[PDB]
DNA sequence: TATATATATATA
DNA sequence: TATATATATATA
DNA sequence: TATATATATATA
DNA sequence: TATATATATATA
DNA sequence: TATATATATATA
DNA sequence: TATATATATATA
DNA sequence: TATATATATATA
DNA sequence: TATATATATATA
DNA sequence: TATATATATATA
DNA sequence: TATATATATATA
């Protein structure tokens, strides 16, 4: 017993693992040149969508989650921060009241759900530009989240699944942290990457 | 539709991706030996068995949807969106019961079938083959499809 | 779940890493000869035999956990965390007896299932399919699972 | 004296014994090709009906039978678990009260009969889907079995013998243990079969 | 029951296994010649002679059991378990005397006929054709069967 | 008899042995370029986690261990300094009292266990910054270790296994021994490495 | 433990280092020809034969150690250090007799198993599965293992 | 009991 | 060869 | 004894 | 072909 | 969940 | 290969 | 123990 | 490929 | 002996 | 790949 303790996370090499394994599988499928070219475009979309949104949200919410309902079994709750991104925001498919009514049945008491669903929006608005103007200039809190967030979904009906997908970021304007005047103020990893690259 | 040929067609195309994953960057060298062909053959047979053996629920829900849809003279275009409930209900509700009640799901997908006037977006108007115009409501036809599926089950 | 195909699927994927370790930086040259294919085939068969032959204890503990979990109307989400004790106990306690007593381990994993209010974090509330709300305590269901596993063994 | 101790059971090779002997007999009857093809369909029905119902019921009831009236002569009683399947359930030909009145005359005291006839239904409802809804959501016990099980037979008259036969399982819906979410949770023999098959 | 046809029926089915053992992997080639048919015929006749000639003891014990069983109005179901002693005693005791005494064997099989209440498991109750209920004890009917068999012998 | 005397330790070349063997295995798996790139990131995590923590702790504890229970069979005890790092600190999964009760059964008398579990924390606090503030400004000793160290685990419940993993060092601030004013005062090996590198 | 697969696993990994030493800086060029594959195959088979054929003494000493260790309820951790004498004695003493007597070696390894108090470092205390505490001395269990090995030999 | 080999007692 | 209720004599 | 080839004595 | 108690004559 | 490999239910 | 709603079995 | 190669038990 | 609790068989 | 290539006997 | 006690077969 007690063979090991596996850990699952984004570890600065997932890109190469994914690319290599899917190149090994498809090399027989199409030929060497096409297979080598294809995986780059295949991985670029995944990098643009999953990494830039879900990773940041999870990394933001880890601390408050461990503080709130920290235990071994945060598993039933881990899917809430993932579900709120897709169904409620970016598609407007499900009302927040409906999700609150649904997910209580699994047994988690209301206060934590109210805190999480509200805390997600605050972080999400900063990340995705399109959400901000639709949400407007307001501050979400568990006192009024169930009243406010579902207002938009009531006003606007179920959006198609395209908006969750590739059409997400291309048509909207913003500024990278490089500029000089925006909030931004770029992270340091862009320096370690260069330092590695120099040799 | 599926008949006879469909099972074979699904069987045939597993061979390439399966021989790819068995030997990763060694296709020409490995695939020559007859043994590996025997093994990868034998493996690719069970995946179709799992697929076809475990797909009957969806096909029977799809079966029940059709005759009910036809009795109202529904034109072909909306038949697929009606086909939605068939497996939207024979998967989430009756086999495993994800944590929802029926009525709220009924409301949810109806929140996907609306009109948007600013017409009766819950009672469409249709033209038949004889030119007799008649109307159907989505709410009652949906109620009929779930309780019919439940009795059938 | 595993059935038929799972053994074959585990068998197939050992070939690449095994032919890698047999000949390290000589794949194209070595793998061409039929003999090495015969030997590496013959070797990769015994590893699955050891895996499947020596996995029954876990599967039977997993088996015993299910019916006990179902009788309380436990929803799917917590069933895995209940599945924990099955092999947390049929490995450390009964087969080899690492140096612990039962009650302290019972307390330990319960120190992983808590609530954190500052609710009954040892008695959750659940909603059934019929809308009848009923509650279960973790302590008694755990006691039932260990003594049931012990009698089964 | 004491030549041997024969044992009779389903022993993982009955299929081939049956097929081989009945192929040997019929090879003269029709010709080689038809004889070879025929026994497969001949045995499939037997496998679908006997193995999937009666074997499971007997294997479930063995332990409680040996506990209840365990002896060398469980022979007079062994036929009860077999009779209850056909006459009462799946055909509704005989009322449970009639069977209880009939079979006592052979001398077995009532309590065991009441326990067995009730215990059979609990296991049978899980196996055959068609029985479940007709029986409804109830729990059988010797306290109320003689009152409840015969209610259906009173309501519905004698069904034809077709329902016991081939029409049994084809028109009803269910899920194999493969799925992921049903009760199920498939047995392990499907692994030993593959392990044998690989060579 | 056996009558006339039974001897022939046992005779017929020895032919296949006997021609199998005479020529092991040569059936088509060998069986063509008439001589081998003559010899295997001639051999398969003596085995039935040994069987029927050396089976009379069992049949006569079976004969004696019946009339004694009938006189108590024993129903058909238990008649076989009563038939047990017939040859349980005309084989181990009187022909060859394996090293046991009678009373302990009487106790042994009675340790196979019990009831298990936690009723008179040695005195069953029976319903006759006329509706007259009457009871019989196993101990005395067994005593009657052995001493009757001994006097008959 | 007496073939040899193998010794196991970190010997300034483990990096290249590991990289070479795992490159030899994976060269067939993905292709040359990906395989060459991958092992660098594969080994960097191992270097950052195992080498910077467990090696230092073991090298600190070797002398006191040989002094305390020095013999051929320090094997049963060698796992304690390894267990205390993972279960008690950095995850808070097991109370110190529980570990003391558990591990005595293997037969080691209490005093050594008390000394080791306390001595580990003193060295560990200096190494990992995150432990220091949670432990506070205190001095651990066998007199009060069993009273004090388990206080934190009582206060804070079982942390997830992520904290033992990659999330460990990146978000916390510190200073390398290069600076000029911190404790630090860098070791000399950074000079021999350069001297080798010059040719 | 070793079973079936272990011999194959040792066989497979000799190929790389053997083809290295056969042709030193010519791997790609030489290994292509089938003949060298035949020869290096044939050679790498005898090394496993020597290993497995000449390892039985150690395995049987390891076998004898286990049941004696188990009868005192020794926990898993010390079983290896007990396993020491098995081959510390079936190699230096009985097969070839390096120039030592038994008692001094017994003292020597006991000079490796000590306690260091400044407890009974020759009589440890152990907790069983039932909670019954009992103690064992190393001296007598060692005496038992050598004389048992000698009688077994 | 279920599998299928042949014969009797009324209409498909 | 099917569509229903009972038969007795044979293959497993 | 355990493996399976055939026959007798009552109902599945 | 199964579900139980004893049979005798044959294949290993 | 997002990435892309194949099968069903109506028209581009 | 796209334009929408749900599927089940496979590669990561 | 930490590194990553494959299989089972519920939803992202 | 991630987000959590335990698994058994393999590469170092 | 010391250098490192592979297999067995318990937990990091 | 480490942290301890002994192994047998191979590279120098």
């Amino acid at each position: 017993g007690r063979q090991a303790h596996r850990k699952f996370d984004v570890r600065n090499d997932t890109s190469t693992r994914w690319k290599g394994k899917l190149y090994g599988i498809f090399v027989n499928y199409m030929g060497e040149d096409y297979a080598k070219e294809f995986v780059e475009q295949a991985y670029s979309n995944y990098e643009k969508v999953f990494v830039n949104i879900y990773t940041k949200i999870h990394n933001q919410l880890r601390t408050t989650l461990t503080s709130s309902a920290g235990a071994g079994a945060t598993f039933p709750l881990w899917q809430i921060i993932n579900e709120a991104i897709y169904a409620v925001y970016l598609t407007h498919k499900e009302t927040a009241s409906f999700l609150y009514a649904k997910y209580v049945a699994r047994g988690i008491q209301p206060n934590v759900v109210k805190k999480i669903l509200a805390e997600t929006g605050n972080a999400l608005k900063g990340i995705v530009p399109a959400v901000a103007q639709e949400l407007g200039e307001t501050v979400l809190d568990e006192s009024n989240v169930i009243s406010v967030v579902d207002d938009i979904v009531r006003k606007n009906p179920a959006l198609p699944n395209s908006y969750a997908g590739i059409i997400l970021q291309e048509a909207r304007i913003s500024t990278t942290p490089h500029y000089e005047g925006t909030e931004g103020f770029s992270s340091m990893e862009s320096a370690y990457s260069a330092l590695e690259e120099i040799e | 539709r599926l008949s006879q040929a469909s099972v074979l067609r699904y069987y045939a195309k597993r061979f390439t991706m399966n021989v790819g994953t068995t030997a990763h960057v060694l296709g020409k060298e490995v695939a020559g030996n007859p043994w590996v062909a025997k093994a990868i053959d034998k493996l690719s047979y069970q995946e179709t068995y799992n697929w076809i053996s475990d797909y009957q629920a969806s096909h029977l829900a799809k079966q029940v949807a059709k005759q009910v849809a036809e009795k109202y003279g529904i034109p072909p275009t909306f038949q697929g969106l009606l086909m939605a409930y068939a497996e939207k209900v024979v998967a989430n509700y009756i086999l495993d019961y994800k944590g929802e009640s029926l009525t709220q799901m009924h409301d949810n997908y109806l929140y996907e079938l609306m009109q948007k006037m600013p017409s009766s977006g819950y009672i469409y108007v249709f033209i038949g083959k004889d030119g007799k115009t008649h109307t159907v409501d989505m709410s009652k036809v949906l109620t009929d499809i779930e309780d019919a599926l439940l009795k059938r089950a």
